[PDB]
Parts: C-alpha cells; sequence; structure tokens
C-alpha cells in the first residue's frame, strides 16, 4: 500500500516560463492517482495552516522526479510567496474559476508597460497561463529594444 | 419546576394580565445569573477604554488594515497587582463585546505532561479563526508559560510562541481573533 507524503517539498520547474506552463506544477503521477486528481486539473498548494493557491496539475516523469518533489514554475511561486524548501498541502479543488473580464496589469519598477513592450507578446503570456490570480510574475520577457528585462506582475482581476 | 433556571409558564393572548413596571431587572428571588458590566468595575477608566480600543481594532476594523498593510497588535498582556479586577475586567470584555470567546486557556489541561498537551492546546487556537470576529483569552499566563528559570520547562512554551505565530495570521485573511493575556 503506497503511503501519500502529508507535506511535498517545492522544487524549481526545469521547464520555461514563458509556455503555457505557468499554472501547470508538474506532480508526480503517483500522487495523482492516489489523490484521484485528473491531469490537467485544478488543485490547492499551500503552506501548512495557510491559505491555498491554485495550481493545475499535469503528470510527470516517475523516474526522474521522486515522490515527494512537487515542480513549480517560477511565475506562480511568486504568487504565494512559496521559497524553496516550502512544505506544502496537496488538496483535491472542487470549484472552476470563472472567466475574467478584466485585468489591471502592474510592474516592477513603474516602467511605461506600453512603451516597452508589445501588447502582443503579454496578451500571448497571459493567455498561455490559463488562470490569472493576482500576485504572479512573468520573468525574463524580452522586449523591443531586446535588450531589457521587465517583468509583468498582475495588480488585479475583476469579473462583471 | 426541575432545572428552569426561573419559572417558565405559557402566555395565551387575551386570558393574561400583562402590567407594566419600572424595574430594570427581573425578580431578585428568582437568583439569576445576572450579567457583569461595565457598571460594575468602573475605577479604571483609562485602561477600561484602551481595552476598548484593543477590541475596536481587530473585531471590528480588521479590514482597515489591510490598507496600510503593517501588522496589528493582535496580542494583548492585562498585567497588575493581584487583586487590582484584571479577571473582572477580562469577565466585562468576555459578556460586553459581542464577540464569541473561545475557551479559557486556565491553569488546567489535560495531562498537565508534554508532548500530551501540545496538541490538546492547540486545538482551542485551530477553533479560532472559522468563527466570526472573537477573543480567546489566556488569563494566569505566567502559569501556563512560566519564566525558564534555568532549565524548567516541558514544551509549553515554545508551543504557546510556535502556535501563536498562526494564531497572528489576520487582516488580510481570517482576521476574526485576538488574545488577552493576564497576569499578576
Ligand atoms: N470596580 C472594581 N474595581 C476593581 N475591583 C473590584 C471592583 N468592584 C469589585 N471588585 C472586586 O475585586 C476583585 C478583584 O479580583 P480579580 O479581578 O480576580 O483580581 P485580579 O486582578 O484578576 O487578580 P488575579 O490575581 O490576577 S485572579 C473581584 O472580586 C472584583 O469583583
Amino acid at each position: 500500500k503506497f503511503k501519500l507524503p502529508a507535506e511535498f517539498i517545492t522544487r524549481p520547474h526545469p521547464s520555461k516560463d514563458h509556455g503555457k506552463e505557468t499554472c501547470t506544477a508538474y506532480i508526480h503521477p503517483n500522487v495523482l492517482s492516489s489523490l484521484e486528481i485528473n491531469p490537467g486539473s485544478f488543485c490547492t498548494v499551500g503552506k501548512i495552516g495557510e491559505n491555498g493557491i491554485l495550481v493545475i496539475a499535469r503528470a510527470g516523469d516517475e523516474e526522474v522526479h521522486p515522490v515527494n518533489v512537487i515542480t513549480l514554475s517560477t511565475t506562480i511561486r511568486s504568487v504565494g510567496n512559496l521559497i524553496l524548501g516550502d512544505r506544502l498541502e496537496l488538496k483535491k479543488a472542487q470549484v472552476q474559476p470563472p472567466y475574467a473580464t478584466k485585468v489591471t496589469v502592474g510592474s516592477l519598477q513603474g516602467y511605461n508597460i506600453l512603451e516597452c513592450m508589445e501588447e502582443k507578446v503579454i496578451q500571448k503570456l497571459l493567455d498561455d497561463s490559463g488562470v490569472i490570480m493576482p500576485g504572479m510574475i512573468f520573468q525574463n520577457l524580452k522586449t523591443k529594444a531586446g535588450d531589457e528585462s521587465i517583468d509583468v506582475v498582475i495588480t488585479d482581476a475583476s469579473d462583471d | 419546576n426541575l432545572f428552569y433556571l426561573s419559572p417558565p409558564f405559557i402566555f395565551r393572548k387575551g386570558s393574561t394580565h400583562i402590567t407594566f413596571s419600572k424595574e430594570t431587572q427581573a425578580n431578585r428571588k428568582y437568583n439569576l445569573p445576572e450579567p457583569l458590566s461595565y457598571a460594575a468595575v468602573g475605577g479604571l477608566d483609562k485602561e477600561i477604554e484602551s481595552l476598548k480600543s484593543a477590541i475596536e481594532i481587530p473585531l471590528h476594523q480588521p479590514t482597515l488594515f489591510s490598507s496600510f498593510g503593517v501588522s496589528p497588535p493582535r496580542g494583548i498582556l492585562l498585567h497588575g497587582p493581584p487583586g487590582t479586577g484584571k479577571t473582572m475586567l477580562l469577565r466585562v470584555v468576555a459578556n460586553t463585546s459581542n464577540a464569541h470567546v473561545l475557551t479559557i486557556n486556565g491553569p488546567s489541561i489535560v495531562s498537565k505532561y508534554l508532548g500530551e498537551t501540545e496538541a490538546a492546546l492547540r486545538d482551542i487556537f485551530n477553533e479560532a479563526r472559522k468563527y466570526q470576529p472573537s477573543i480567546i483569552f489566556i488569563d494566569e499566563i505566567d502559569s501556563i508559560a512560566p519564566n525558564r528559570a534555568n532549565d524548567d520547562s516541558g514544551e509549553v512554551e515554545s508551543r504557546v510562541v510556535a502556535t501563536l505565530l498562526t494564531l497572528m495570521d489576520g487582516m488580510g485573511a481570517a482576521g476574526k481573533v485576538v488574545v488577552i493575556a493576564a497576569t499578576n
């Protein structure tokens, strides 16, 4: 009888963050089966006693990933201030978040987002993200000049 | 009549002789557990007002710290000379503030020995947060958490700290309690 660990260990996600893998924190498939969690499904990741954060369940390689380790794209770790070695509490979600109607997007240093980067690349990142809660970061974003790193934080999202 | 706190009766309209009275309390012979009030503990006015502030800030206006962001004062230590009225003030806060009072911690706990008591305590602070704005009193905080003079300890002191570090969550979410200690 396989034993489900009570607390999982946060670790890097060797895959890049620019892709559609923002909230698709890869989880060891054995844990996915042992917790009645379907692939590509939403589940709550959070530190012990804290309110949960939403991640999408995606199956990883059994051999490479040990059982405890949960891999997060660096965009979502910054949502709930998840620093490495933070013990988590995986639980199964039950409500699908509704779509978005308005999003107010921030920046690290107040740089004019209109003037520095295209709306198309920002929209690409945001769409490929899929589910957006207020607090992530999209890092290492190539700008129009190609020599500037500006990070897209998200201040708020409102549904009408 | 058995176990009734005061003699009950059934109202039936028309057959009952209703009468007015200026009396602010029920018949004294009912031996009721009469409320406790600030009209009784008066004599410490300024600290009463400060206590009222310390109940305003964590019960009524926790939202008003989400803006301004800064960590709130969500632990109170009502110290003073023995017999000065500390337990009476805690009792008046409990009955005249309309928060939910999480049960008194007390010197007593299941076993009063480390390991066993560590879970039995955390349960009291786990009961906190879920209920609408509350107040967990830890009276006699010197008897539950003594000084550790040179080596006198079970685990209870560090257990209180480790639990208070989660009880201090609030005003971002679950800002629905304050802790008031008393000591001599
Ligand atoms: N207005 C008053 N102010 C202060 N004490 C009063 C007052 N009226 C009556 N007393 C009584 O003074 C006694 C004070 O006892 P406590 O409040 O239990 O003492 P205390 O300050 O809590 O000391 P301990 O050692 O910490 S239990 C109670 O019996 C009160 O009812």
